[PDB]
């Protein structure tokens, strides 16, 4: 998933686009991931008890 | 071929170790997102072959200890990993 | 009646940057995310033990 | 006449490969049992292009042999040609005036024009031949498949064959047949001349979500229409 | 050292018996290959930026390119440039 | 037999085998 950035991949924004301009793609994709993480965390945390 | 290698197709940069492939790539693949959604394989340019792209080992490393307050020697476990690559 | 489930085990640094050189320092500026998932499922873990 | 497609007309749609996975993908797709025109050879109308045109033929004496699409029979509107030939295929962008009904393979059917765009391949060659054009983004995309053998049940998946990098306008086409010892005229009655017995399809594509089976050597097996 | 690492995780001078998950192991790239295509030949563009003339507007120009290597610093020897803005692509990255 | 059943996502062992709960 995109999270509304140009691309899923790391190493495409990182090629085509500069820092300044790749940070916040970088940013938008590690929120959602670490998001999407901690809902996994608390899904197994809910299932464990 | 069959060492962890950084790699660079025509942009398509990672790292990985690349080796002989079976897939029945068609004379229009490219490259391959076979299984779960994962780039699996990659055509060569040059050679027009097909290698795998495989993530080179990994594991999260454990250490065992009895106790500082029993003594400083320590055990550590590689979780996951043959012991032939450790 | 189930007694136990899987225990997994997540490398969040390798999940969220796929083992990209570039994005695993930026990673670090979020703090200790990662230390929270990893204590929480090892708690699952030896739960299910 | 009207026929049904059944589930004909899908094709690889990203030519990259999958294997033992099912994958959704929206796309220019024909509607599973869609009403495809039926038409037969023994002039043949010009179609509309409204959105991508699914083609397909069927025949056992090779009677269909080319297509033409464009806007308008002037030559000003960069008209589109693809032939066969006993050895090889020629397509060209030559804008060139079309005769009021097809030329019968009397070789050739347009005028003359300056034009831009010209290349010949191996040859696209009782039958089951089945085509797919898309023109949405700058390129004209064709798919085809050819099988022995209405249009059949049995599912296929066709390949991807050209990609011409045209950027035409297109918004009818017609297609192009063949006749033994047949005079050609730039207009003639709707006699015309005797000819082999042929049949074709037409259909078109709309914007769909398929569900795409690939098998485990990365062939699709099977399809799902989502909205049927 | 392993003890080092536990002791770091566990932010204590003092480790109890037990085990204890510190870090991570990965295996880094033995080298590093580039894999490109043969062809040898420059794009025309800067033929074009040097074209003895230039279409208007009202039925501008169109050109395709392939089979070419774009070595994208020749367009850098024209100095009066008044725009040079790209979308989607930084031009330094170009090269690569 | 009657139930049946990388990108940073692994499955740790379980303390007790099968054998041993056997
Ligand atoms: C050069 O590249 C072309 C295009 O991929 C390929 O067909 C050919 O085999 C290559 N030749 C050599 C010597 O690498
Ligand atoms: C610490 O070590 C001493 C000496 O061996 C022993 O008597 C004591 O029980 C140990 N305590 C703990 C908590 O390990
Ligand atoms: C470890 O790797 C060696 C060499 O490939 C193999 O012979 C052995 O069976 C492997 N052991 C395990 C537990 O995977
Ligand atoms: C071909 O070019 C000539 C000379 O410019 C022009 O008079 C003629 O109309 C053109 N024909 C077409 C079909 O564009
Ligand atoms: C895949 O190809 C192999 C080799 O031709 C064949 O044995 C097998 O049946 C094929 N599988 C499918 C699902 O077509």
């Amino acid at each position: 998933s995109k999270f509304g950035a140009i691309s899923s991949v790391l190493n495409d924004i990182f090629s085509r686009l500069d820092p300044p301009e790749a940070e916040v793609q970088i940013d938008r994709l590690i929120t959602g991931r670490l998001q999407s993480l901690q809902t996994y965390v608390t899904q197994q945390l809910i299932r464990a008890a | 071929k069959n060492k962890c290698v950084n790699f660079n197709f025509n942009g398509l940069k990672g790292t990985g170790v690349l080796t002989e492939s079976n897939k029945k790539f068609l004379p229009f693949q490219q490259f391959g997102r076979d299984i779960a959604d994962t780039t699996d394989a990659v055509r060569d340019p040059q050679t027009l072959e097909i290698l795998d792209i495989t993530p080179c080992s990994f594991g999260g490393v454990s250490v065992i200890t009895p106790g500082t307050n029993t003594s400083n020697q320590v055990a550590v476990l590689y979780q996951g990993v043959n012991c032939t690559e450790v | 009646l189930p007694v136990s489930m899987t225990k997994t085990s997540v490398d969040c640094t390798m999940y969220i940057c796929g083992d990209s050189t570039e994005c695993s320092n930026l990673l670090l500026q979020y703090g200790s995310f990662c230390t929270q998932l990893k204590r929480a499922l090892t708690g699952i873990a030896v739960e299910q033990d | 006449a009207y026929t049904n497609s059944f589930t004909r007309g899908v094709y690889y749609p990203d030519k990259v490969f999958r294997s033992s996975v099912l994958h959704s993908t929206q796309d220019l797709f024909l509607p599973f049992f869609s009403n495809v025109t039926w038409f037969h050879v023994i002039d043949n109308p010009v179609l509309p292009f409204n959105d991508g045109v699914y083609f397909a033929s069927i025949e056992k004496s090779n009677i269909i042999r080319g297509w033409i699409f464009g806007t308008t029979l002037d030559s000003k509107t960069q008209s589109l040609l693809i032939v066969n030939n006993a050895t090889n295929v020629v397509i060209k962008v030559c804008e060139f005036q079309f005769c009021n009904d097809p030329f019968l393979d009397f070789r050739v059917y347009s005028s003359a024009n300056n034009c831009t765009f010209e290349y010949v391949s191996q040859p696209f060659l009782k039958n089951l031949r089945e085509f797919v054009f898309k023109n949405i983004d700058g390129y004209f995309k064709i798919y085809s498949k050819h099988t022995p053998i209405d249009l059949p049940q049995g599912f296929s998946a066709l390949e991807p064959l050209v990609d011409l990098p045209i950027g035409i306008n297109i918004t009818r086409f017609q297609t192009l047949l063949a006749l033994h010892r047949s005079y050609l005229t730039p207009g003639d009655s709707s006699s015309g001349w005797t000819a082999g017995a042929a049949a074709y399809y037409v259909g078109y594509l709309q914007p769909r979500t398929f569900l795409l089976k690939y098998n485990e050597n990365g062939t699709i097996t099977d399809a799902v229409d989502c909205a049927l | 050292d392993p003890l080092s690492e536990t002791k770091c995780t566990l932010k204590s001078f003092t480790v109890e018996k037990g085990i204890y998950q510190t870090s991570n192991f990965r295996v880094q790239p033995t080298e590093s290959i580039v894999r490109f295509p043969n062809i040898t030949n420059l794009c025309p563009f800067d033929e074009v930026f040097n074209a003895t003339r230039f279409a208007s507007v009202y039925a501008w120009n169109r050109k395709r390119i392939s089979n070419c290597v774009a070595d994208y610093s020749v367009l850098y020897n024209l100095a009066p440039f008044f725009t040079f803005k790209c979308y989607g692509v930084s031009p330094t990255k170009l090269n690569d | 037999n009657k139930v049946t059943l990388f990108k940073g996502l692994t499955v740790l062992p379980p303390l007790l085998t099968d054998e041993m709960i056997a």
